[PDB]
RNA sequence: GGCCUCCGAACG
């Protein structure tokens, strides 16, 4: 479980989706 | 229910508003009373407009559905869990069916909260993982998305999944208290490599699309019916050009025949809710009956664009589709699709063995339909296998490979297919001895374990040359033109090989070349001299090449010889024959030249043509013992080949010694009969080998096609004609002869006697047959009639009694009208 | 070939990935160079109007997309200027989608800048596609865009004098025809400036 | 590793409103490495933790 | 600024 996001059980569902920050979150932050 | 019931009261203290009304729940807040920024419309929000003010008054974000959440998770729990052994096709049909039913109306309701959308990952995960459990594999590399989804006959289960997605989970409990942000959204699909699947949610229509749809469309049909009421009628295709499919109240629905004319005023919601609570179950109807409403769920770009995102022809190339489609190259257009659902099964509910065997073939069709599961090498527990007397690489499911593949490979005859290609090259090379001045050419001894060993090399045949083969670098067969050195030593001999695996990833160049340099580098079995030619072929997609030295008179020779020979081989005739036989789905061409009419006239000329009826090979005596049980004891049969022109009849008797110890005696009678006929063909010198073979049964057609591969000149065809060799059999000859037969033996019979002297073979043939069906019905009254005079006698060495031609005609008329009487 | 495959993947991910605001991570994850940015915006609008109905996800993807970088909003200004050159060349059903996306981005007003000046063609010269689409985008954008604050705030934004058909006072056909077309289209008191000026 | 002692979720409406604040100070986005080496920074489930090796 | 659960053998 990373900072702010994570799945306790990585084997719980499918595969751990290597998420980042989304080229749109920077657009909403700026 | 007091505390069990829920309610919400909006006021000046409560900034927003909400409610539980209908399904899921609702929420709304006014744009004027919202202090922070303005109304943000992205996905889960909604536009609340005021018709009086002509503007957007508020913004309504509603909820997800918890009761429908647990209802869908439990619906898949009892759906998949309650579903036992059966075809995964219909399993995915109900899976994606009901899943699309819950996905019929979702939009911002299900898209709002990510918790409900996260259950779909477990849905499809337990779906494809459930089919993998049915395949006893559960390997992620053995089931890529290619086999996960594909419409119609493309080979996929047709499952529509919205897996590839990342839920907007941000700042964990900190945002659970904040409820504002977007960052680092979930993960993604289950297994996706540089690709993204489609989504039914993005391909569906949001509630706003129904708002504006039924709004502007309701105004179009509104004013249209208005002006049609004031002016003349003018009801025509203009309404079809008005896009009647737009909006839930589709204009095409109200303009139908049985809809407007039939049915009634009161809607179908009565039977919807009531019947949904009634009968033996409910259904996924969130709106109304198909007659009262429609034009909502339409595949269109879902299946179309789904196949567009799919590899298409390239996807079939990645799968085993194009592999088995090699010889039937025209099958790529999906002509015959599939068939055989009902087959010979009686009704639906039957014995558990008939149901398991009924679901065997489709599970084996989808199993063996995908080669790379048991073919493409994977990691972890993937191990090497030798298959049966041919070869294998990757391991996998036992029933698919052994069961389905062994049935496709049929018997050990595949070794005779490899030796049939090697001997096809040896016999295919004739003028090469004169052109290349071959001193001595002799085919080496073919060992059964030589072609069965994939690691070592294989010896095909031996040849020679004036000096030797002229060449420099023994590159592949597809290599371009290069400088060929002489390098003349003694002689050279061609080799051959085959590969039945490597569906997805296969290279004839690297594997054939590097294989010849490998087995040739070390010492295992080297048929030719150090300078020679080695041929390597792959059974996948009908591949052929040569890794040996390419001579100016060799490379084109074996090149074109592999163009026509690899174009249609006898081993390739068994490849498409047994291939399409195991597929049992798409057949774009019938058989030929099956005997119909002209075969009777052509049966008497100066060619071949054999009639084979094995029906009496299997004969038993059924007698009920007084314990109340039946005892079935087989008795001797016989195998039949008849010559229409000469009346020559071939007798091969089958004995309970070879009927002993085995089972499935009808199919065993088929294979045994075909094998014995093949042996007799081999025994009657090539002049006495037939040009054609006529049989009465498809169960005769296939086994003969299996055993006869070594003589391509022989043509196999079926016939609907009726030939009671049984009647004759008992009668006289096999009553006494099969009744007395102590062992298999073989005798030449003439059934026309002196007819060939007196009459033509055609008259003897038609008279023969008519008098045959006679010899059944009147066998009874042929034993009555055929001695019309007290002095009528049959000579010991003939079949028939001696009669005058007029009496023969009387027999013709009486027995023909007999056949008409039945 | 590059635009055909780029449009095949852009349309494949467009028809997929519900809530396209999250799909912007994949669209930007494609890492298309600046040469594919303009073609990705034009083909992005082609996929926006290629749907059977107006989709707000296209307006959100254009708002965040164009709102990401400077060349993005610039590609929305130039791409909008090229869209103004369509007129009768645009489809009838797709005109409502262009009015819904252009009205959604116009409601935010962030990326478009001179789009208000490029509109408002002459009095008697029109293709009826920009007039009908200008009436649909004017009614919907008037409802959801805060028409009293949009027209009142737009009067001091110098967008009216920069537009040809929106110019009151001198030209009699622009202000008079703008009052008849605006009042006939449902603008109401919004044409009182051109009515009194004419 | 695992969720360890935490089962699924334990919280309260009054406890979250008292501990956290709707309007509070915002400087850095709660760096996990800062709370890692500082057991006082993260007060959630400080049970059986061997940590706090200061610098070098 | 990165985090990639997956992973099959018999019997029945």
């Amino acid at each position: 479980m990373y900072n702010g996001i994570g799945l306790p059980t990585p084997r719980g569902s499918g595969t751990n989706g290597y998420v980042q920050r989304n080229l749109s979150l920077v657009r909403g932050r700026r | 229910q007091w505390e069990n019931s829920f309610v919400s009261v909006y006021s000046k203290d409560n900034p927003n508003l909400l409610f539980n009304m209908c399904g899921f729940e609702c929420r709304i807040l006014p744009k004027c009373r919202t202090s922070y920024e303005e109304f943000t419309h992205k996905d889960g929000v909604w536009n609340l407009q005021n018709e009086v003010t002509k503007e957007r008054t508020a913004q309504c974000f509603l909820r997800v559905d918890d009761e429908s959440m647990q209802r869908f998770h439990n619906r898949v729990r009892q759906i998949l869990m309650a579903s036992g052994s059966t075809t995964f096709t219909k399993i995915v049909n109900k899976w994606n069916t009901a899943l699309i039913g819950l996905m019929t109306y979702f939009r911002e309701a299900v898209v709002n909260t990510q918790e409900l959308l996260d259950l779909l990952v477990k849905c499809e995960n337990k779906i494809q993982t459930r089919i993998k459990i049915g395949l006893n594999s559960k390997m992620p590399s053995r089931f890529p998305p290619v086999v996960f989804y594909t419409p119609k006959e493309l080979g996929g289960l047709g499952m529509l999944s919205m897996g590839h997605v990342l839920i907007p989970q941000s700042d964990l409990r900190w945002s659970k208290q904040t409820d504002v942000g977007i960052t680092h959204f979930r993960s993604g699909m289950s297994h996706e490599e540089d690709q993204l699947i489609p989504n039914l949610y993005r391909y569906i229509q949001p509630w706003e699309s129904e708002f504006i749809d039924s709004q502007r469309v309701w105004a179009e049909y509104a004013l249209k019916r208005q002006e049609a009421i004031a002016q003349n009628r003018r009801l025509t295709l203009e309404d079809l050009e008005d896009s009647w499919d737009r909006g839930i109240p589709r204009i095409n629905t109200l303009f139908q025949k049985d809809r407007h004319t039939l049915a009634y005023d009161k809607g179908w919601r009565v039977r919807t809710d009531f019947k949904q609570y009634q009968v033996l179950k409910q259904n996924p109807f969130w709106w109304t009956h198909q007659r009262h409403d429609g034009k909502l769920w339409n595949l269109n770009n879902y299946r179309t664009d789904m196949i567009q995102a799919l590899g298409g022809v390239e996807g079939i190339l990645e799968h085993t589709l194009f592999k088995g489609t090699y010889f039937p190259t025209w099958e790529g257009l999906f002509w015959e699709k599939a068939s055989g659902f009902e087959e010979s099964m009686k009704w639906k509910k039957l014995t558990n063995a008939q149901r398991s065997g009924l679901n065997q073939i489709p599970n084996r069709r989808f199993t063996l339909w995908w080669s790379p599961t048991i073919n493409r090498a994977n990691v972890y527990v993937g191990f090497q296998v030798q298959l049966d007397l041919t070869g294998i690489f990757m391991h996998g499911k036992i029933p698919t490979l052994k069961i389905s593949l062994i049935q496709i490979f049929r018997a050990h005859l595949w070794q005779k297919i490899h030796e049939s290609i090697v001997m096809d090259l040896c016999q295919v090379f004739d003028q090469e001895l004169d052109a290349l001045e071959i001193e001595t050419v002799q085919k080496e001894t073919i060992h059964p374990r030589k072609s069965y060993k994939m690691n070592s090399s294989c010896a095909d045949i031996l040849l020679f040359a004036s000096y030797k083969w002229n060449v420099s670098r023994p590159s592949l067969l597809a290599d371009s033109k290069d400088v060929m050195d002489s390098t003349t030593t003694q002689k050279y001999w061609i080799d051959i090989q085959l590969r039945w695996g490597d569906y997805d990833s296969h290279d004839i160049e690297r594997y054939a070349r590097a294989k010849f340099l490998d087995y040739t580098t070390d010492n295992m079995s080297i048929y030719p001299s150090p300078t020679g030619v080695l041929i390597a072929i792959d059974l996948a997609y009908n591949l052929h090449s040569a890794y040996g030295n390419w001579f100016p008179g060799s490379k084109p020779l074996i090149q074109q010889a592999m163009a026509k020979i690899m174009k249609a081989n006898p081993a390739l005739y068994v490849l498409r024959e047994r291939i399409r036989k195991g597929l049992q789905l798409y057949s774009s061409e019938p058989t030929e030249p099956y005997l119909s009419s002209q075969n009777y006239g052509e049966l008497f000329s100066n060619q071949i043509i054999w009639f084979v009826d094995d029906t009496n090979v299997y004969r038993v005596t059924i007698h009920k013992t007084f314990e109340g049980n039946l005892t079935t004891k087989p008795i001797n049969g016989a195998i039949f080949i008849f010559n229409p022109r000469t009346g020559q009849l071939f007798l091969k008797i089958i004995h309970t010694s070879v009927w002993a110890g085995q089972k499935r005696l009808g199919q065993l009678a088929k294979w045994k009969t075909a094998e014995e006929v093949a042996a007799l063909i081999r025994s009657l010198p090539v002049e006495e080998q037939p040009k054609q073979i006529i049989v009465t049964r498809k169960g005769m057609l296939d086994p003969l096609e299996v055993h006869l591969l070594d003589f391509p000149n022989i043509v196999i065809k079926g016939s609907e004609l009726q030939l009671p060799f049984q009647a004759c059999l008992k009668v006289e000859k096999f009553g006494d002869l099969i009744l007395k037969a102590t062992e298999p033996q073989m005798v030449l019979f003439n059934l026309y006697d002196d007819w060939l002297k007196t009459i033509s073979s055609y008259t003897a043939f038609s008279r023969l047959i008519l008098i045959l069906r006679a010899l059944h019905v009147n066998n009874d009254r042929a034993k009555v009639i055929l001695k019309p005079d007290k002095t009528t006698i049959t000579e010991p060495h003939h079949i028939w009694p001696t009669l005058t031609d007029e009496e023969w005609i009387k027999v013709e008329v009486q027995l023909k009208d007999l056949i008409l009487a039945d | 070939i590059n635009l055909v495959s780029f449009r095949r993947t852009i349309y494949l991910a467009i028809q997929s990935s519900l809530d396209f605001e999250e799909c912007a991570h994949k669209l930007l994850k494609m890492e298309f160079p600046e040469s594919q940015t303009k073609e990705l915006c034009n083909m992005i609008l082609d996929c926006c109007a290629q749907q059977r109905t107006y989709e707000k996800f296209f307006g959100l993807l254009a708002g965040r997309f164009c709102m990401l970088k400077k060349e993005y909003m610039e590609s929305f200004e130039g791409i909008f200027k090229e869209q103004y050159d369509t007129i009768h060349r645009l489809e009838t059903n797709k005109l409502r989608n262009v009015a819904k996306m252009f009205a959604h981005l116009l409601y935010t007003d962030s990326l478009p800048w001179s789009v208000l000046e490029c509109i408002k063609l002459s009095e008697e010269t029109t293709t009826s596609s920009s007039r009908i689409f200008v009436k649909i985008f004017f009614q919907e954008l008037c409802e959801y865009m805060g028409l009293p604050k949009l027209n009142a705030r737009l009067k001091d934004e110098t967008l009216q004098p920069f537009f040809e058909g929106l110019l009151p006072r001198d030209n009699p056909r622009n202000t008079r025809f703008a009052i008849n077309f605006f009042t006939s289209i449902g603008l109401g008191g919004l044409t009182d400036e051109l009515r009194e000026h004419l | 590793f695992e969720p360890l002692v935490r089962d699924i979720n334990l919280q309260d409406e009054d406890w979250n409103e008292f501990n956290d604040i709707n309007k509070i100070i915002i400087r850095q986005p709660i760096r996990t490495e800062y709370k890692i080496a500082f057991p006082y920074l993260y007060n959630n489930l400080p049970h059986h933790v061997h940590l706090t090796w200061y610098h070098t």
